[PDB]
């Protein structure tokens, strides 16, 4: 269907696949212990 | 028992896992791969 | 040898060339992303 392929292409010219590509390459933080045995805790509720 | 870890373990068998299965035929030939298929087997053992 | 109508598919043809007019698909990429 020539819809179908036009909106695949409109979409694929709005947002390249290097761009995609580079964000799933980002990585989070991971939260670690220190001493004491208390894991310290990046906020969840920020952060990627 | 952090919460990034269980919202990764649901993000990776929500969204990689399943990929990963549906392009499982694109693993036909990977001989000079070996590196990092190993690696990708091995993590999953452990995950599993 | 019809009358333009509004809301219809129109086929331009250059008089010089004999060509016609038409998008290209492929842009020079200058500071439009969806350009063509």
């Amino acid at each position: 269907k020539g819809e179908a392929i036009r909106i695949r292409s409109i979409l694929r010219s709005l947002i390249p696949l290097g761009d995609l590509v580079g964000v799933i390459s980002i990585a989070f933080q991971m939260p670690t212990i220190a001493k004491d045995g208390n894991v310290v805790e990046p906020d969840m509720s920020a952060g990627f | 028992a952090t919460d990034m870890a269980l919202a990764l373990n649901r993000y990776l068998c929500t969204a990689v896992l399943p990929l990963l299965t549906r392009c499982a035929p694109l693993f036909a030939g990977t001989e000079h791969h070996a590196s990092l298929i190993d690696s990708l087997l091995h993590t999953v053992y452990r995950l599993s | 040898h019809r009358t333009l109508l509004y809301g219809h598919a129109i086929l331009l043809r250059h008089s010089y060339s004999g060509m016609y007019l038409c998008c290209l698909s492929t842009s020079r990429s200058s500071t439009d992303k969806l350009a063509f």
